[PDB]
DNA sequence: TACAGATTTTATGTTTAGATCTTTTATGCTTGCTTTTCAAA
DNA sequence: TTTGAAAAGCAAGCATAAAAGATCTAAACATAAAATCTGTA
């Protein structure tokens, strides 16, 4: 850019200048090479499994030494929100399955069940997620007085769960691994209300990930208070092979 | 596959505390255990007091609401700064039935649903205390015939600053028609979070004139007069009194963070206090010496670490200007009271009870006592002029008091609870060698990760970017011969060798690596495609440091 | 300049609401009363953009134009000269 | 076997969440023209 | 101290994105009479 500033509001105002019509290039993808789906996939997995794999493995071995600190934060009622550059899918599965569930199961004497939401899926739906939560936790059904007048039964059920679990012993019964809390269907307000109200309950551990740069805009004071986040930057430059297949790539 | 499902439950097969071994792994496990147990005594002694304080908050809020509520118009109460989480309970007084009707903006899409939900609640409560009805206002008309008792309705409008004010205005005008029925009295409670003047201009002037006939204001924010946060801070002072001390940086950070939160800064205050206690009992190997029973377990590592104390440094430098003995000195010199907390409590109870100075925050009082400016804090009231010599205090800079301190210098509190999220993402993108270690060895040193190179070319480009020109600019930095040597280093994969044999291999590899990074940037929110069916230009959405 | 009390903007709000209620101004592009109960029920479940903005920015249109106002306001009225442009 | 009671089937009403399509209005690019401050004489 | 000239700003025109909302449907929520199952007497 023919600019004097790059960073801050100075760079924002200096790089948004009115470029003339004659200065604009007319280049398109018609002068770009054509690639097929299969060679794209082939070069993709070869670069994902060989370009800087050894520094990524060293860095992943570095971040694994923070797992007891994550467990200690989860025992005090904080929800983990992991952010960074690159995919955090394998990190969240490995921490929540290989480490967190056996440590929690041994610390309170089967392992603790881990429910994994995939928010990179657009078809992640809060009613079916609450159906499996009901299956795992077996809460008491709402009475007729509690149903109100065409009220949302999921939210009223969770409020019943909140003032039931306030008296229970503080033993973690469910681990909730939310991949991509900022994904296209999970970022909507009803799903976020559902998950923050589930984050109120001490007996559920919440491990979440975000990918968008504007993700803290999802949470107001009520939602940030209910979520009770401790933030952790675990940037690894992971390629995100799983999440990339839910968008149309070659277009 | 589980990676392609919306959700799935895992019951993983399995074949004892989260504290680790400090002192470079030469700490004993029993000291780890009593570190854990001491952390739990401090955490429990803090949170029992916090729970009692919170129950007191809701108790006095209920008392003040009931006093303002029961001591031909509405009885209007404006709860200013209310999160609408207060459980209002009405009295049980004979010959009259009192109903609380709670209404939310989600429950209020129009006036008809407002009236139908309110009348269903009215009939449900009146049937639950002691034939179907129509859920409209005539049930209010026929309430004395159907139930034999007078009626007192209290409407609690939850989160008024989210409701449609046209609907609320029409509902209040509709409720005005019940004034002529001689057995009905109506109270309205508005939970306002912005200001009264905002809800004044969103309502009709006749509705304002109706509400003005009998109204009261009740201000209950999270720190109305600082009285409830002072109790939480004082309970934290008492749970670490004679045991830990607060730096002025930590109290300054606490005041700065409570200034940035309006409605929920009590729980935020508790959150940073507990995270600081967690960080100390996870970090410091000397926390076992919080208990004076464990002082006989000293080692050479403990004495080696405690020798690097700046206050002990200045003490021994003054001694030379003017191990067993060091052990006895360390045992003897950690006994004393550190009376800053007792003096802070004395100043607080002197200002609150005697002078009737009630609009003070204990946290800035403690900050000024920490930096030695309690007179410079006290002289803002012009009422304790005669007692400036009375309440004078100077701190005693005791030695190795930073081995037992809560202090904010590493930015661990900033990184964990209030991170610079977008700036951390941009910093990791732009400067990826602070992320990835500097250890296919030839390619990993000569060519950057593709996301970082894409962000470097992204930052120095205009607001509108042609992606063909952007891809050529990305292509000119990559090394051709090293890429072609790296792609041929897998002889088991023959399609890779076949594609590397083509003369247009590097352009295809560059386009593949460019398109993956472009879709990563679009998913992260950095770039925005202009049109749906063009995909030829992008706009930058994100600038670093702003 | 050629003495009428100049009423403040906080007092003209009541006059403005009275003028709206007396069917002198209509909200811009408002449908009004629907033809049937089904369209009225559909309209009752939607929040219109006029009812979510502050009242001083709501767009209105006249039911009576300035030429009609000049036609029916008497010559002796002291605001008569401003019905002309 | 008969039968009172509980559940299912069939059938419809109530309310909220969201999709689609149209119409009118903001807005972004094009192109030509006028003003203005900044890197050399 | 000037210069002048290339960047910045104005403005008409026009294609196009988008706001607003009319119209509608799916889905959650809700009720109910007749039929059918179900455990006993």
């Amino acid at each position: 850019s023919a600019s004097s500033f790059l960073d801050t509001f100075e760079g924002y105002f200096d790089q948004r200048k009115i470029v003339r019509t004659n200065a604009k290039s007319r280049h398109t993808m018609s002068m770009a090479p054509d690639v097929t789906r299969e060679e794209f996939s082939l070069v993709s997995n070869f670069f994902n499994e060989n370009f800087q794999k050894r520094p990524r493995q060293k860095l992943f071995e570095i971040q694994k030494k923070m797992f007891p600190q994550y467990w200690f934060e989860l025992t005090q009622g904080f929800s983990l929100l992991f952010y960074g550059v690159g995919s955090k899918r394998n990190f969240l599965e490995e921490f929540a399955i290989d480490y967190l569930s056996p440590k929690i199961a041994y610390s309170q004497l089967n392992s603790i069940p881990c429910l994994i939401l995939n928010g990179y899926n657009p078809s992640c739906n809060y009613r079916d997620v609450f159906k499996e939560i009901t299956d795992l936790l077996v809460p008491a059904e709402l009475t007729r007085s509690e149903t109100k007048y065409w009220g949302n039964h999921v939210i009223l059920q969770i409020q019943k769960m909140i003032d039931f679990y306030k008296n229970q012993p503080l033993d973690i019964k469910l681990i909730l691994v939310v991949h991509n809390l900022d994904g296209p269907s999970i970022r909507k307000n009803t799903f976020q209300t559902m998950l923050s109200f589930l984050s109120v309950i001490r007996q559920i551990a919440i491990v979440a990930s975000t990918d968008h740069i504007y993700a803290p805009l999802l949470w107001d004071n009520m939602k940030a208070q209910n979520y009770n986040f401790v933030f952790h930057d675990i940037s690894n430059f992971e390629p995100s092979t799983v999440e990339s297949t839910f968008q149309d790539v070659m277009k | 596959a589980d990676a392609q499902r919306s959700h799935y439950t895992v019951y993983p097969s399995l074949p004892h505390i989260p504290f680790v071994k400090l002192l470079s792994g030469k700490e004993s496990e029993v000291n780890v255990e009593k570190r854990w147990e001491l952390y739990h005594q401090l955490h429990s002694h803090f949170h029992d007091q916090v729970d009692h304080i919170i129950d007191n908050i809701e108790a006095d809020l209920k008392a003040e609401i009931s006093d303002l509520l029961y001591s031909r118009c509405f009885n209007t109460i404006f709860l200013l700064g209310s999160d609408s989480t207060t459980k209002i309970e009405l009295k049980d007084e004979s010959s009259r039935y009192n109903v609380l009707i709670e209404l939310t903006p989600k429950e209020s899409p129009n006036v008809r649903m407002m009236l139908r939900r309110s009348m269903y609640k009215l009939y449900s409560a009146a049937d639950a205390e002691e034939n179907d009805v129509s859920y409209d206002l005539s049930l209010v008309e026929n309430f004395k015939r159907l139930f034999g008792k007078d009626l007192a309705m209290v409407f609690n409008f939850k989160d008024v600053d989210s409701i449609n004010f046209n609907t609320l205005d029409n509902f209040i005008i509709l409720l005005k028609s019940a004034f002529k029925y001689d057995h009905v009295k109506i109270s309205l409670i508005f939970n306002i979070n912005t200001n009264l003047s905002n809800i004044e201009k969103n309502l009709r002037q006749s509705t304002i004139r109706l509400l003005k006939r009998n109204y009261h204001k009740l201000d209950v924010s999270s720190n109305k007069g600082f009285k409830y946060g002072n109790q939480i801070f004082q309970s934290f002072l008492d749970t670490v009194d004679g045991k830990l001390n607060l730096s002025d940086r930590f109290v300054e950070f606490i005041l700065s963070k409570m200034a940035n939160n309006t409605n929920h800064n009590l729980q935020l205050l508790t959150k940073m206090l507990d995270y600081s206690l967690m960080s100390y009992f996870f970090q410091n190997a000397f926390s076992v010496f919080i208990d004076p029973v464990n002082v006989d377990f000293l080692n050479d590592d403990y004495l080696k670490i405690l020798s690097r104390c700046p206050t002990f440094m200045f003490f021994v430098e003054g001694l030379i200007k003017q191990n067993r003995g060091l052990e006895e000195f360390f045992v003897e010199f950690l006994v004393r009271e550190n009376p800053i907390n007792g003096h802070a409590k004395f100043v607080a109870r002197f200002l609150e009870e005697e002078l009737n100075i009630t609009n003070f925050n204990l946290i800035e009082l403690y900050h000024n006592l920490l930096i030695g400016k309690l007179d410079s804090y006290l002289d803002r009231w012009s009422a304790c002029k005669e007692y400036k010599d009375r309440l004078h205090f100077e701190p005693i800079d005791t030695i190795f008091q930073e081995l037992f301190t809560l202090d904010n210098r590493s930015g661990l509190l900033t990184q964990s609870i209030f991170p610079s999220y977008k700036s951390n993402i941009e910093d990791n993108l732009l400067s990826w060698e602070q992320v990835l270690p500097s250890l296919s060895g030839d390619l990993d040193k000569i060519m950057a990760p593709v996301l970082g190179q894409l962000f470097k070319l992204y930052r120095e480009a205009n607001m509108t970017i042609n992606i063909y020109d952007f891809y050529i600019a990305f292509r000119e930095t990559l090394p051709k011969e090293e890429i072609l040597n790296f792609i041929r280093k897998d002889p088991s994969n023959t399609k890779l060798l076949e594609l590397a044999e083509t003369p247009d291999a590097f352009d295809k590899v560059a386009l593949i690596l460019f398109m993956q990074a472009i879709f990563a940037f679009e998913n992260m929110g950095l770039i925005k495609f202009q049109s749906t069916k063009s995909y030829d230009l992008v706009e930058k959405c994100v600038w670093r440091g702003i | 300049s050629r003495t009428i009390k100049l009423w403040l903007k906080k007092d003209v709000k009541n006059v403005w609401e009275n003028l709206v209620q007396l069917d002198f101004f209509t909200e811009k592009s408002a449908v009004g009363l629907r033809d049937n109960a089904t369209a009225a029920f559909y309209a009752s479940n939607y929040q219109f953009q006029g009812t979510m903005i502050p009242f001083d920015l709501r767009s209105y249109q006249m039911q009576i134009i300035l030429q009609e106002l000049r036609r029916i306001i008497p010559k002796s009225n002291m605001y008569y000269s401003w019905t002309q442009l």
